[PDB]
């Protein structure tokens, strides 16, 4: 099954808040690895895992590069929100914010299953490298100024050349180092719980608890029959210790919970699981 | 178009009164990324510390506060949303079985 | 690595 590394740059104007702010955070799979934060004094790029306190020996210039890197991403994008603003022009009073993700996808045989590089202005797409890497999709009639900025500066190439090589050797390399944390499949934990809310009624909640990575499938069954339309499923929420949590819930006549089911499919379960009260 | 947050508020692991454990405020969907969020103890904020702005594939940022608590029969546990698409702040109230 | 190279849009 394949890993991905991923990188999430967030630059935006705070009016009232002081200068404009940059975040980038990068990710393999679903574990955050490192950050960049304009507003410290002198910002660096910092490890946010614990694998990472292994590459400053194996790339004594990691941190140094990485930090030039997304200083240089923070001017550029920070600007960029300026730039933009101009192409619809907009007010400087208003809040903006552009948004940039790219990355890689490697296959289990190690080798790139696709790139992607895709900006956000405002929360809406703007401007994406295609497929291909070569060339690049404009949202709008504002987007085409920078198509065409970066259609002469040749920055799709550029693109592709980190995507396809520096991108993937990163992967690996994180994937190597990180191996007990990124290379696990925890199974949840589960359990029902039971909560009677009326005399007549009753509340059924399905727990899945520490589960890596996130995704996962919970569903609840009445007599085999699914009843996801009639549950209530909160989105899938971080533990704080890097693990995720999920539950479902159904409300069923008192008397009857022994007819519902609790179903859980996880990559970390040799099987798929069900639960009843 | 301002997203406005979807809010959790939850402990790491079951909540048992006396036992040391960790409070959780999740709040995600939300754009654009100014936000102010606070876990709050008997209606007062608590120190807390938040993750690293990120986001998902729709754009929308997500964030988590959290912080050492220990549950009682007394605290009341809260969570506190403020945001540039809201007109007024969210509380949403801290519940063991969520 | 973060990206070595930007481009202001």
């Amino acid at each position: 099954g394949f890993h991905s590394l991923r990188y999430f740059y967030t630059a935006w104007s705070r009016p009232g808040s002081g200068e404009p702010r940059f975040v980038a955070v990068g990710y393999v799979d679903d574990t955050q690895f490192v950050r960049f934060d304009s507003d410290n004094a002198s910002p660096r790029a910092e490890p946010r895992a614990p694998w990472m306190d292994l590459v400053e020996q194996q790339d004594p210039q990691y941190w140094d590069r990485n930090t030039r890197n997304a200083r240089d991403a923070a001017q550029t994008y920070r600007v960029g929100l300026d730039n933009v603003r101009g192409y619809y022009n907009q007010s400087e009073a208003g809040s903006h914010t552009i948004q940039r993700m790219y990355g890689c996808d490697v296959g289990p045989h190690g080798r790139l299953l696709r790139g992607y590089d895709q900006l956000a202005y405002d929360g809406a797409d703007y401007i994406a490298l295609n497929e291909d890497l070569r060339s690049w999709t404009a949202a709008d009639l504002a987007a085409q100024n920078t198509r065409r900025k970066w259609e002469e500066a040749g920055y799709a190439e550029r693109d592709r050349a980190y995507l396809e090589g520096e991108c993937v050797e990163w992967l690996l390399k994180h994937l190597e180092n990180g191996r007990e944390t990124l290379l696990r499949a925890d199974p949840p934990k589960t359990h029902i719980t039971h909560h009677p809310i009326s005399d007549r009624e009753v509340t059924l909640r399905c727990w899945a608890l520490g589960f890596y990575p996130e995704e996962i499938t919970l569903t609840w069954q009445h007599d085999g029959e699914d009843q996801t339309q009639e549950m209530e499923l909160v989105e899938t929420r971080p533990d704080g210790n890097g693990a995720f949590q999920k539950w479902a819930a159904l409300v069923v006549p008192s008397g009857e919970e022994q007819r519902y089911t609790c179903h859980v499919q996880h990559e970390g379960l040799p099987q798929p699981l069900t639960l009843r009260w | 178009e301002p997203r406005t947050p979807k809010i959790q508020v939850y402990s790491r692991h079951p909540a048992e009164n006396g036992k040391p454990n960790y409070l959780n405020c999740y709040v995600y969907g939300f754009h654009p990324p100014q936000i102010e969020i606070d876990l709050l103890k008997n209606g007062q904020k608590m120190k807390t510390e938040q993750s690293d702005l990120s986001f998902s594939k729709d754009w929308s940022f997500y964030l988590l506060v959290h912080t050492d608590f220990t549950p009682s029969t007394v605290d009341e546990y809260s969570c506190r949303v403020n945001h540039s698409s809201l007109a007024a702040p969210h509380m949403v109230k801290w519940d063991r079985n969520n | 690595d973060y990206i070595n190279t930007n481009v202001l849009p």
